[PDB]
């Protein structure tokens, strides 16, 4: 934004947006899988209680 | 449809496009970033000189 | 007199305040293509060398 004009700054930022969105959706998915593991240890801990 | 027309130097025709800059684009005729239209030009030396 | 392109000249410019708007405003240039830096924001930016 400090260095490039809008019409091509859009093209550079579109790459960062794609990469950072793909980075974040990968983290969110792996947290959903971890949550599905801790949920099973919380169901077992509740059952042992 | 809005039809616009004017005369410029043959060197300056390169400025009549979206995202261009320079004296004509900056201070005479500015196209938006998302321009939908067509740009038509022809040599008019015999007409306008 | 300019250099022969096989022997192209180079000079370091440093420890100074620029005004690239003087260049941008001048009419004589038939080419002014800037890559990775944009001619407007160029005059707002700053560089090491």
């Amino acid at each position: 934004l400090a260095r490039l004009d809008k019409v091509e700054a859009e093209v550079q930022i579109d790459r960062l947006i794609t990469g950072r969105l793909q980075s974040l959706q990968t983290y969110v998915t792996q947290q959903l899988i971890r949550a599905a593991e801790i949920r099973a240890s919380a169901n077992l801990a509740a059952t042992k209680m | 449809v809005y039809a616009d027309s004017f005369v410029i130097r043959g060197d300056e025709v390169r400025q009549i496009a979206p995202g261009q800059t320079g004296k004509i684009a900056d201070y005479n005729y500015k196209l938006p970033d998302d321009f939908t239209g067509c740009v038509i030009a022809w040599n008019s030396n015999n007409l306008d000189s | 007199r300019f250099a022969s392109v096989y022997a192209w000249n180079r000079k370091r410019i440093s420890n100074c305040v620029a005004d690239y708007s003087v260049l941008y405003n001048s009419a004589s240039f038939s080419t002014f293509k800037c890559y990775g830096v944009s001619p407007t924001k160029l005059n707002d930016l700053c560089f090491t060398n």
